[PDB]
RNA sequence: CUUACCUGGCCUUGACAUACUAGAAACUUUUCAGAGAUGGAUUGGUGCCUUCGGGAACCUAGAUACAGGUGCUGCAUGGCUGUCGUCAGCUCGUGUCGUGAGAUGUUGGGUUAAGUCCCGCAACGAGCGCAACCCUUUUCCUUACUUGCCAGCAUUUCGGAUGGGAACUUUAAGGAUACUGCCAGUGACAAACUGGAGGAAGGCGGGGACGACGUCAAGUCAUCAUGGCCCUUACGGCCAGGGCUACACACGUGCUACAAUGGUCGGUACAAAGGGUUGCUACACAGCGAUGUGAUGCUAAUCUCAAAAAGCCGAUCGUAGUCCGGAUUGGAGUCUGCAACUCGACUCCAUGAAGUCGGAAUCGCUAGUAAUCGCGGAUCAGAAUGCCGCGGUGAAUACGUUCCCG
């Protein structure tokens, strides 16, 4: 806005793992206020991924999130009637938000029977290093690298 | 743009309703229609007596009309015969018998309705509109209102193009709900059509809320 | 064993409270014991009325009317108390029902 | 549909005209405005002219029509195409 | 662009008028093409059942792809004159806006 | 022994607290029976795990109005107030947690000319 | 509305009042089980033979002051146009503006 | 019916008011002709007051001014309403300045949401607007103990059901509280602005009413009133059928879907606001069902509408135009009503359409908000996906004002 500084709201930690990050991820998954189904989906995916390799689900999630987080982005600047995409750094909150959104969207566009299965597949793919969220991270790096020249 | 009714906005705040009775959901419509009929009858009967308010009350299986008049003599009658006929007509109109009471007005030029009728009379008799307006404003301010406002709209002077003209002096804080504002409207029927008259009179700010009014 | 039930209905809570206070005072003068006044849920009735003569659906006035109810019991009443209650006058706007 | 327990509906004047016609033997059409009556089984073999809004259209009542209302055979609108 | 033309009770409207208005308006404003998606013209007679020098009001409102809708009014003694005045004013307004936005 | 009242979104909870083994009843029912949703149970349980003295108390709870989330919030508020009444020294930590505060958020009414409190009809400019 | 409309409404009400008793008796006979089938049929025929205006279904509510057939608002008996005026003059007991 | 439109059949001082004359209580029972409006027959009563020789009611018959008009003109008007726009502005008196139109005040610095406030200044003063007074929600206290409530006691066909209690929830009137009040900073040492303690709540706490001077010959002669024109055996009045529901098409606002964050089946929890005597109806039976019969309690914090649904637990479905979707059509019914053909709502059996996520373009929304889930009401014999309300679950994102508009 043109004034004020709106403060951020507090997301309570999830029941099972007591993680605010996992609670925020559930909020990203949630639709129409169906948070119970959101938790069911997320926990089913986490159990599925834990089945493949025996590791802490919270540690796996945060490692994959760090893998998928962005580094650099451009914000369009309209001067002289031209786009002038100018690379810039982004705050950690934006980093986490874009990472989570990319993960969820990639899972949604995957092709398994259930949201839990395809979310687990996306987490595994991001851990490996080949996924749609990884591709969006690569593309944003590529474009901010092409336009590095400007400040 | 448009404005809320000055009385309409203060019913439960600093003013009281003009009707005080209780009815069950079934007899409410009958009571309201008959109250409107009796008001219509009284307005026509007492046209020349300078009546200001009518308070219709149904205590129990009966009726009580309170008429506020500047000329109690005409309504009362020289020998009191007129009041008997009035109560007879009221009992004919309303199923239960009605009793009349009279409230004498001793400062008529503080009542918005009376001022509006006075202006409308001159306007129908073809006096200059902004002569009548200034006369009414000066009379009310001499009476002692903290402010008065007059509005006259229509074909003033017979003009083909209708217009509105107003004059205000003193204070008329319409947006203040705790202020005593009397509002009145009247119609003047002239050979060239209708002219509308609106009067606002401000009698200071009421203190203590509806409790002071003793509702 | 006789108990008298009193029910007051009005459109003005100030008037109904005045009436109930007068009833309880009248009972106290006679010397009987009375329970109340007991407030009862108020009824609200709301109506939407178009303000433009011809066509403006969004420009309306919203009015409401409220019905206020009050309950009183008087127990161990005496012959003088009942006659005092009947003799007491009634003001308008407050419909009073007396049940034996 | 009208409830069965009430039974079929027929106007009194139309009913009486039909009984007069059947009791006698005359093929003169019965002119009427009761499009809301039901074609009773005794109506078969009679010509009944039914108002359709501005004129009376004839109907020769046969076994098929029993159960329909009179107005179902006298259309009220004139449409020929756009 | 889709054309939605409307009149009032005084003016009197017909599908012939619809076809003619659509044809003329498209012919005049054919250059912009994709820039503009919707036209709506409206016709009235003000003091209906009387006469005067203007006595008829034409309006045309157009939606340009992108920028916000823009409107134009004209008063004239005849339907054709009102339409021509409104067309000229629209042309001038659109030219000015497009030159401004470049 | 010590009483507390909790309120949240039209829901009201009456909480009675007395030192005991750890029993917890809601409307003649257990927490698992009453709340089939895990978030509600976690919310109900936060205040007494916060003081690390969960099983040294016994609770008797009644609730009315609202839905599952509102009832859970009301029950937690009642437990917090019961603890504060029982001991004065609990209030600073409980407030630091934020349980002492009473949430005042409520549904906003529908408004004239609008589909909902804030949502309004479509105004197309296609 | 027109005086002809108002007079038609009044005559319809008068006819309904005239024939209400016979209509009710015929309907009771129709709904009576112990009554014979032929009696029920005759009751049905008489009810169908009654005058049309005797049927209350043919009555339309009207403002009373103006006779307008829309916005009737049963409780007050006035159409919205006149109800707003009467309310905001202060002549309708208990009715106020609503804000909640 | 509404109804103002059309086809046809009818009346003419009129369906409604006042003025004049004469006879009759008003009214009332039956049929007959007809589509009805209407017409022609036929029964019973003869009432209420009187200086009773005449009068009130309510009819009939004649005559004349007249009634009647949803006919025209919103560009002749009153009243009412929309929009710029809750935008923050708009103006006066006394002074001054200028030949004058006019100017100052209302301009300059900070600042506020704001012509809100503090400093200067040929200005000094006022009014209408801003804010406050009004309703609702959050915390607590007093009064009130019902029909509403059940903490300590007891009895229980374990149901606050009972004897009981006045604690708690609640109900509905009256009060308190919150004022930058206090601390640490900033600014001219001014207004004012940041960070803190305490508190349920902290810097307008969140919503609702409240519409300045004025603008668009803006809308409404069809709510109503009203000037001026028009018809008067019809542009007035009564009636039966039909129409307002038509269908080569084009637009605006919605509802339902295109499924697995889901469909179906079984079990199982948690609301708030309203409605009910010409009505809501416990409960038993009959029916697959819409419903019907008997019957019970309610003029209601007492009886009732009433089943809350999303939700949770278990089973099946396993990506198919499908166990997704429910348009269209064929049979059989219930109910409301004088009467469901044109043209009603709902129930059962059978059928199973387009649709597999939608061009350019464009809309709403900053928090208990959006999204989603169900419940009630006004109108109303019956007939809501519309309108006005109620509660349940419950988000995403604001770096910033550079380019977009007002
Ligand atoms: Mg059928
Ligand atoms: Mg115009
Ligand atoms: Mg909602
Ligand atoms: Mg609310
Ligand atoms: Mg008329
Ligand atoms: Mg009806
Ligand atoms: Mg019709
Ligand atoms: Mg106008
Ligand atoms: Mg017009
Ligand atoms: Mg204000
Ligand atoms: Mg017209
Ligand atoms: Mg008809
Ligand atoms: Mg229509
Ligand atoms: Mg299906
Ligand atoms: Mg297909
Ligand atoms: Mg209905």
């Amino acid at each position: 806005p043109r004034r004020r500084v709106v403060a951020a709201r507090e997301i309570l930690p999830d029941p099972k793992f007591s993680s605010q990050t996992i609670a925020k991820f559930m909020n990203h998954v949630m639709q129409d206020g169906k948070k119970s189904i959101a938790e069911s989906i997320v926990y089913g995916a986490l159990e599925r991924v834990q089945e493949k390799n025996k590791v802490d689900p919270v540690e796996f999630f945060e490692t994959t999130l760090e893998k998928v987080r962005p580094m650099v982005e451009v914000k369009a600047r309209r001067v002289g009637g031209a786009t002038y995409q100018v690379p810039m750094e982004v705050r950690p909150s934006r980093r986490t938000a874009l990472a989570m959104r990319w993960l969820v969207d990639a899972a949604a566009k995957r092709s398994e029977k259930t949201m839990a299965l395809r979310l687990a597949g996306e987490l595994l793919d991001a851990a490996e290093g080949k996924g749609a969220a990884i591709k969006k991270r690569e593309d944003v790096h590529r474009m901010a690298e092409a336009n590095k020249a400007f400040s | 743009g448009q404005k809320v009714h000055p009385i309409g906005i203060r019913l439960g705040v600093v003013k009281r309703h003009n009707a005080n009775w209780y009815a069950n959901p079934k007899q409410y419509a009958e009571y309201l229609l008959k109250d409107l009929q009796v008001r219509e009858f009284l307005t026509k009967k007492l046209k020349n007596a300078m009546v200001s308010n009518i308070l219709i009350e149904r205590p129990s299986g009966a009726a009580k009309v309170t008429i506020s008049t500047a000329r109690p003599g005409i309504v009362i009658g020289k020998k009191g015969e007129d009041i008997e006929k009035l109560q007879r007509e009221l009992t004919n109109i309303m199923g239960v018998p009605a009793q009349v009471s009279i409230n004498e007005i001793d400062r008529p030029d503080l009542d918005a309705r009376l001022v509006a009728e006075a202006i409308a009379s001159q306007l129908e008799k073809r006096v200059m509109f902004r002569r009548a307006m200034k006369r009414a404003v000066q009379n009310t301010m001499r009476a002692g209102a903290k402010g008065i406002k007059v509005e006259v709209s229509g074909r003033l002077g017979g003009a083909e193009i209708a217009r509105t003209e107003w004059y205000r002096e003193g204070r008329v804080p319409l947006h203040t709900l705790r202020a005593d504002i009397d509002y009145a409207t009247m119609r003047a029927e002239t050979t060239y059509g209708t002219i509308g008259v609106k009067v606002w009179i401000f009698r200071g700010e009421i203190l203590g809320g509806m409790k002071q009014v003793m509702n | 064993n006789q108990r008298i039930r009193i029910r007051l209905k009005s459109f003005d809570h100030r008037l109904i409270d005045q009436s109930a206070q007068e009833i309880v005072e009248t009972a106290k003068r006679t010397g009987a014991q009375v329970c109340g006044p007991i407030p009862m849920p108020t009824r609200i009735e709301r109506f939407n009325v178009l303000t433009s003569p011809h066509v403006n659906k969004d420009a309306r006035d919203q009015y409401e009317i409220r019905t206020y109810k009050r309950l009183i019991d008087i127990v161990q009443p005496t012959d003088k108390t009942v006659d005092a209650l009947m003799k007491l006058d009634l003001a308008a706007g407050v419909d009073v029902q007396i049940a034996l | 549909p009208r409830s069965l327990k009430k039974g079929p509906f027929v106007d009194a004047h139309l009913f009486a005209k039909v009984e007069a016609a059947v009791a006698s033997n005359s093929r003169k059409p019965i002119k009427t405005w009761s499009r809301r009556s039901m074609i009773l089984p005794d109506f078969v073999g009679l010509t009944i002219s039914v108002h359709n809004g501005r004129n009376h259209v004839p109907v020769i009542v046969t076994e098929h029509m029993v159960g329909h209302k009179l107005g179902e055979f006298a259309p009220t609108r004139t449409y020929r195409g756009h | 662009m889709n054309i939605e033309i409307r009149t009032d009770k005084n003016i009197h409207n017909s599908e012939r008028l619809i076809t003619y208005v659509r044809a003329e308006l498209t012919q005049e404003f054919q250059r912009h093409s994709e820039r503009i998606t919707h036209f709506s013209v409206h016709f009235s007679d003000e003091n209906g059942d009387k006469g005067g020098d203007k006595d008829i009001h034409c309006m045309i409102e157009a939606r340009p792809s992108g920028l916000k809708p823009v409107a134009v009014h004209h008063k004239a003694g005849n339907i054709d004159a009102s339409i021509h005045g409104a067309i000229e004013k629209l042309k001038r307004s659109l030219e000015h806006t497009f030159e401004k936005k470049e | 022994t010590n009483y507390g009242t909790g309120r949240r979104k039209t829901a009201t909870a009456r909480v009675f607290l007395s030192a005991g083994t750890g029993k917890l009843v809601i409307n003649n029912r257990t927490l698992e029976q009453y709340f089939g949703r895990e978030t509600a149970r976690m919310v109900v349980r936060q205040p007494l795990e916060l003081l690390e003295a969960t099983e040294k108390y016994d609770l008797y709870i009644t609730v009315k109005g609202g839905g599952i989330g509102g009832q859970a919030g009301a029950i937690r508020h009642g437990i917090t107030r019961a603890l504060i009444a029982a001991d004065e020294t609990l209030k600073p930590v409980l407030r630091q947690a934020g349980f002492v505060t009473r949430d005042a958020r409520e549904v906003e009414r529908k408004k004239l000319g609008l589909r909902k409190a804030r949502k309004r009809p479509q105004f197309s400019k296609r | 509305a027109k005086k002809g409309m108002i007079n038609r409404e009044l005559k319809r009400e008068k006819t309904v009042a005239k024939y209400a008793a016979k209509r009710a008796e015929l309907k009771a006979t129709i709904a009576n089980v112990n009554a014979s089938d032929e009696e029920r049929f005759e009751a049905m025929l008489k009810l169908q033979a009654l005058p049309r205006n005797a049927s209350p279904v043919r009555l339309r509510n009207r403002c009373g002051l103006t006779g307008r057939p829309h916005g009737y608002f049963r409780k007050f008996g006035l159409s919205r146009n006149k109800l707003r005026d009467t309310v905001m003059q202060g002549d309708v007991p208990g009715v106020v503006k609503a804000s909640w």
